[PDB]
RNA sequence: GGAGCCAGCGAGUCUAACCUUGGCCGAGAGGUCUUGGUAAUCUUGUGAAACUCCGUCGUGCUGGGGAUAGAGCAUUGUAAUUAUUGCUCUUCAACGAGGAAUUCCUAGUAAGCGCAAGUCAUCAGCUUGCGUUGAUUACGUCCCUGCCCUUUC
């Protein structure tokens, strides 16, 4: 009985967005490669070609633990301080992240509002809690 | 290279 | 100061060489003893662990603690 | 080869021992996410240093910076009054002062 | 019905609900198992119980901790509260005082804080 | 040993915009003493 | 032991004796001067330094505090580094690591050790100067003091992290050389005592 | 120093101010310590870089000279330095790499040597041999 | 008005500066509508406000 | 331009002068309104 | 005639009085309130550091503290007074003007912290007794004779300045020494109940929109 | 070599500075000798100091 | 630079346009289509910050520092090319722990970090409240200083 709840969060989305590159099929947006995710962010991420498989990763691990979330809670989540006020994280970059997590079926649009973990991507992400756990 | 009694520069 | 930012032949055979000896290995000991950057102890840290001349003790993102093998 | 301690570019002497993005930080008009992104299109690693470079990396590098639109760099990221007011000023004092 | 008791652990506004039913050995804290609980350098601040008094007493229960409000310390310091608590609750409740006093006496040899809330 | 000459100035002043700026703060508090 | 949350064979190990970071025994453990014996406490081990004890409410309960929570409480001074704990327990976890690895005797004893040896045991006081002897409690808290300030100092600007620098000092200290710091401030006060003796 | 701007007091130049000020104008001359930064700095002992030199102001303020100033010989321009230095408490380099003049806080124990002979010079002590004394010395302290 | 907190708010077009503002703190001022106000203190950012 | 509200008072020395006598008056007889035990 | 809040105990139990400021305090209004600690005989200042209003009073009330006084400051510089009264009040809010510390006074000396004598004067209006009578019981009953110690609450259009004097009788006249602190306050809210309550009632509250506030007077 | 001497009496009303506290203490090795001694920290009975010197007798620092 | 990730005090739209979830667009700022809430119900678990883990950097006024300045992309009015408040890029100064001196401080106390409301005085990167992490030393003395009490001596 694993679950990604039994996986440590930085060994599983670690696996799981190695996975997810080694798929090929998650979408990218041509745009990555000129993003900070942020505007509290001073430098653009310094792993330019896997930040997007990790932040897919880690919504689809946050869309696994909480039933139903939105592109602001997200926003919200990954954002950080600038006196430093907060600042909210990037909506482009969460929003196409969602997309794309739909697009390889791990999540689905919800009734209610926000993603759901579509079971598909429930058992997948089932599986690569279980290789981890090996 | 100041060397001996030599003053400082005045500007 | 003036730090190594490369490795040499020199350096990489000099590094094989008292590695082994230090019965404490860290970044800083490399830096202070060697006279070589940081980043490249840390690199090479990670190289020496995997041919095993060296041990892991504990294992921290700030701090790595290493002794002889 | 033997690794360059010191290079010119752009008329602009650049340290070796530094790495390529804050070594190329130094050229005036390149900051150090410009140069992060000049060295991202020249298909350049970042994590070698200013003197491993080749001189086929050095001319990409320069080709970027000199033609950025050319290499879709982005457009949004690319780059007597104070008399009167002090007459001005002095006018309200001097109509202050008259009125203590 | 199946047997269980709870208890409440608290410091400062964290609070824990510990629900401790007959089972075998599953504990867990926020929908986790316990050795995941962060931050890591303070995880044997929640292990603390278990290792006083032994994992055989735990393998015929199952525990939850639902953890609520302040900070992580707080939070961790309500998680071995609670703990605490519903083991010697549940120890009371269906087996002999005996063991409880015992269970008691050493968390209390070792640490109040386990048993008697400390509210500053 | 080495030499080096020191630097200091001839006369010292314990750059007109900070001049104006600081006229404006007693403007400010010699008119706000009027209306009181 | 078969349980069904999964549990490390370390925790089993840690069943069988408390030890701190389950890693260094209390039982052999022994303060070498008596007497400093009742008030460096030892002898009830802790898994980890973090105790959010109340040993501010009496004049003495300082005493009964574990020196090692001590050591990390001391260690965060300075403003920048005040309330942050944490930092301070995993940086004396890196501590003991070090001195275990550059002498193979037991870090603990490697601290009681250094806090016996460094602790001035003659001061002097304004009347000019007379000397004066030293309580135990104040030689504990001077000698802690001193380690950590020198420890702290020397790292200040240097590629030396606060571990291996503490764990250094730490270890002259128990040595007795006068390499560390706190040692030559011990020596040149008692010496400055002597002079007004 | 003295607003009039910012002038070192001189005994000669200001008469009145220090009058008004109640300090004895016999004890306001600043060229005596200029003649002897100056006579001090040139010394051949400074150009091989074994003496370095402190000032202990009337005021109680300390003032550390580098080695390596080359303090202007005459007294006008000294005067300007000392009022740039009291005021800014330090003076920088003209290439701005070190910092030549810089005062540094009491008392003057805690700068100076671990292992170290004091002395003063005294018109009523023995008179001694300069040579003789520095000879009979040890070589790790200092004088 | 263009930021409003409750009672208190910021207003705009009175005056081209904070000088005009200095002598007119605390002078006596409402609305149209009749609600009476006092000139508090003066915006150092931006001018007139 | 009219005033809404009552200025803040200014101590000016007239008023120190006024307030001291007034305090040299009311000890010279001790006449004190003080808090007297039940 | 002392109001009913008091006139159960009044002169009967010398006032037990804490003194604290707002969450992290200046250096300024630490001094301010340590000043106002030597101004009230029977004055502790406390540290409010994380305290919590209901904590705060909760815990004053069962040690049985009788006064709590609270001071807010604007960049270092006093700007209001509270004094609030256990059990349930009364709790009344002053804003303090032309504060001067003694801490501007060079070389001033030690203050002298007899029970000191009491000086209320133009206090005519009927809430004008309500004041001296919240004021008054601040201090300990029944002062020395011959105290050297003399406070004085001056009300001058609602303005009622404060100053401390020391006094020394003369053959021919009294001469008085100011100690200090200087400062004008002027009473804006009066409640009947403690701080913590912000429900409780109001018994009078300043009004400044009225258009007579620029004339009327009200002690 | 310090001799090492329990707190016996802390005495009082000595007049002591502020900060300096007089004691008297038992030598561990014999004791029946007893001698009274100035302490610069928190100082309790039953305690033990370390003496450099048994031979000096406490007077009052003012 | 990523990832883990947790509070409490409160506020919020009728003859109106307040807090705003969710969807889409936008590099960001923001725009746009809807939705819940007159509120222990919806915004909101306010997924706050510091903090912790994995990485880059490496004693270099350096990837600390962000003062000053230029050019752009937008909001708010308003009819001006007027300012206003945000974001992008570039520019990258003084500062390397601070003299004589001086002020405060004893347990959830010093110190660090953020979140909310501006509710008739005061306040506008300032006031107040709220929450998170959380110490060293002392807790003894009248010796110095200062202030008192008693001698209904
Ligand atoms: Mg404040
Ligand atoms: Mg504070
Ligand atoms: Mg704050
Ligand atoms: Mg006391």
């Amino acid at each position: 009985g694993v679950s990604v709840r039994d996986v440590a969060a930085q060994d599983f989305i670690n696996a799981y967005a190695s996975f997810l590159q080694r798929q090929g099929k998650l979408e990218v947006p041509g745009y990555v490669d000129i993003v900070k995710t942020s505007s509290g962010n001073e430098m653009p991420p310094q792993d330019a070609e896997g930040w997007f498989y990790k932040r897919a990763a880690s919504v689809a691990r946050h869309i696994y633990m909480r039933k139903q979330v939105g592109v602001g809670k997200l926003n919200k989540l990954y954002g950080g301080a600038k006196p430093y006020k907060h600042i909210d994280a990037s909506g482009s970059i969460n929003r196409k992240v969602l997309q794309a997590l739909e697009k390889i079926g791990i999540v689905e649009i919800s009734p209610k509002g926000g993603r759901r973990i579509s079971e598909n991507g429930q058992r997948d992400l089932d599986r690569i809690a279980a290789q981890t756990l090996e | 290279r100041f060397k001996g009694d030599d003053d400082i520069p005045y500007k | 100061a003036q730090h190594a930012v490369i490795l040499d032949q020199e350096k990489y055979d000099r590094i094989l060489k008292e590695v082994p000896t230090y019965r404490y290995v860290s970044v800083s000991v490399l830096v202070d003893r060697l006279k070589i950057g940081g980043s490249l102890a840390r690199i090479a840290l990670r190289h020496l662990e995997k041919e095993g001349i060296i041990k892991p003790i504990s294992k921290h993102s700030k701090q790595a603690i290493y002794t002889r093998a | 080869g033997s690794f360059q301690h010191i290079l010119r570019l752009l008329n602009t002497n650049v340290d070796g021992n530094i790495k390529i993005v804050y070594a190329l930080t130094t050229i005036k008009g390149v900051g150090r996410r410009y140069s992060n992104l000049v060295c991202k299109k020249a298909d350049v690693d970042l994590h070698k240093r200013a003197g491993e470079l080749t001189q086929e990396e050095l001319e990409r590098i320069v080709q970027i910076m000199q033609n950025p639109t050319h290499y879709k760099i982005p457009a949004w990221f690319l780059n007597t009054l104070a008399n009167n007011v002090e007459s001005k000023l002095r006018d309200d004092l001097e109509r202050l002062k008259k009125i203590r | 019905a199946v047997p269980s008791v709870q208890t409440f652990g608290k410091k400062k506004s964290a609070t824990a609900v510990a629900h401790v039913k007959a089972g075998k050995g599953l504990i867990k804290v926020n929908g986790s198992p316990i050795t995941l609980v962060e931050p890591e350098i303070l995880r044997f601040k929640v292990y603390e119980p278990l290792l006083l008094v032994g994992l055989d007493k735990f393998s015929n229960i199952d525990i939850r901790v639902r953890v609520t409000g302040g900070g992580h310390v707080s939070q961790v310091y309500a998680i071995r509260q609670a703990i605490a608590k519903g083991l010697v609750a549940y120890h009371q409740k269906y087996v002999d005082e005996q063991s409880k006093n015992e269970l008691k006496k050493a968390f209390t040899s070792y640490d109040r804080t386990l048993l008697i809330a400390d509210s500053r | 040993i080495p030499t080096h000459a020191p630097k200091y100035e001839e006369n010292f002043n314990p750059k007109m915009k900070a001049q104006l700026k600081k006229e404006r703060k007693f403007t400010m508090k010699e008119i706000r003493k009027d209306a009181k | 032991v078969v349980l069904a949350t999964p549990i490390p064979e370390e925790v089993q190990q840690a069943q069988t004796e408390i030890k701190l970071f389950n890693k260094w025994s209390f039982e052999e453990v022994e303060v070498k001067d008596a007497s400093l014996v009742d008030y460096v406490q030892v002898r009830q081990p802790i898994f980890v330094a973090h105790t959010a004890g109340r040993y501010a409410n009496k004049r003495f309960r300082k005493a009964q505090c574990p020196i090692i929570e001590r050591l990390t409480n001391s260690l965060m001074m300075n403003g920048r580094n005040n309330g942050k704990k944490l930092k301070a327990v995993r940086i004396i976890k890196h501590t003991l690591d070090i001195i275990n690895v550059l002498t193979d005797q037991n870090p603990i004893q490697v601290v009681v050790d250094a806090i016996t040896n460094t602790g001035p045991r003659e001061d002097t006081t304004r009347v000019r100067r007379q000397a004066v002897d030293v309580s135990p409690l104040r030689r504990v808290n001077q000698a802690i003091a001193l380690l950590t300030i020198g420890a702290r100092e020397a790292a200040f600007r240097n590629i030396k992290t606060i571990a291996e620098t503490l764990a250094e000092e730490l270890i002259n200290a128990a040595k007795g050389s006068s390499t560390s710091y706190a040692i030559k401030k011990k020596d040149e006060l008692e010496r400055v005592a002597k002079s007004n003796r | 120093t003295h607003k009039i701007k910012y002038v070192l007091l001189n005994c000669d130049d200001h008469q009145g101010l220090l009058k008004k000020m109640g300090r004895d104008i016999s004890e306001a001359r600043p060229d005596i310590t200029h003649q002897c930064l100056l006579t001090l700095l040139d010394s051949p002992i400074n150009k091989a870089g074994k003496l370095q030199v402190y000032i202990q102001t009337s005021r109680g303020i300390l003032i550390e000279v580098n080695p390596t100033v080359r303090i202007p010989r005459t007294f006008k321009r000294f005067s300007g330095l000392m009022v740039q230095l009291l005021h800014k408490l330090s003076i920088r380099s003209v290439n701005s790499e070190e910092k030549l003049l810089k005062v540094i806080k009491n008392p003057i124990t805690d700068h100076l040597p671990t292992k170290c002979r004091k002395v003063t010079l005294s018109f009523d002590a023995p008179v001694i041999r300069v040579q003789d004394y520095i000879e009979k010395l040890d070589d790790d302290e200092s004088i | 008005p263009y930021k409003i907190f409750k009672n208190t708010a910021f207003i705009k077009d009175m005056f081209s500066s904070a000088m005009e503002v200095a002598r007119f703190e605390g002078a006596q001022i409402k609305t149209v509508s009749g609600i009476r106000g006092e000139i508090k203190r003066a915006l150092s950012k931006p001018e007139g406000h | 331009f009219d005033r809404t509200a009552k200025p803040v008072p200014v101590i000016t020395s007239e008023v120190t002068e006024s307030l001291e006598d007034m305090i040299r008056r009311r000890i010279q007889d001790s006449n004190f309104d003080d808090l007297q035990r039940r | 005639q002392v109001d009913d809040e008091y006139a159960a105990t009044s002169g009967i139990m010398d006032p037990r009085i804490i003194v604290t400021t707002s969450r992290d305090p200046s250096t300024r209004l630490s001094q301010f309130a340590k000043e106002i600690k030597l101004l009230f005989p029977n004055a502790v200042r406390l540290n409010r550091g994380n305290y919590v209003m209901p904590n705060l009073v909760d815990a004053c009330k069962k040690s049985g503290t009788t006064d709590l006084v609270v001071l807010h400051e604007h960049r270092g510089v006093p700007t209001s007074l509270t004094i609030s009264h256990f059990p349930h009040g009364p709790t009344a809010q002053f804003s303090l003007h032309n504060v001067v510390m003694r801490h501007d006074i060079i070389n001033a000396g030690n203050q002298s912290e007899v029970n000191p004598h009491l000086i209320f004067d133009n206090f005519t209006t009927a809430l004008g007794k309500r004041v001296v009578c919240i004021l008054k019981h601040l201090f300990n009953a029944g002062p020395k004779k011959d105290s050297e110690r003399v406070i004085t609450f001056a009300n001058r259009g609602d303005f009622i300045s404060v100053r401390q004097h020391v006094y020394v009788r003369t053959r021919e006249g009294v001469e008085i020494a100011e100690v200090g602190p200087r400062f004008e306050m002027r009473l804006f809210e009066l409640r009947l109940g403690t701080l913590e309550n912000k429900d409780a009632d109001v018994e009078w509250q300043l009004r400044r929109f009225i258009r007579t506030a620029n004339k009327k007077d009200y002690l | 070599p310090v001799t090492l001497a329990k707190v016996i009496k802390v005495l009082g009303r000595t007049g002591s500075r502020g900060g300096v506290t007089q004691v008297r203490v038992e030598f561990l090795e014999d004791t029946s000798r007893t001698i009274v001694r100035n302490v610069k920290g928190p100082v309790r009975e039953n305690d033990i100091l370390v003496l450099m010197e048994s031979e000096r007798e406490a007077r009052r620092l003012r």
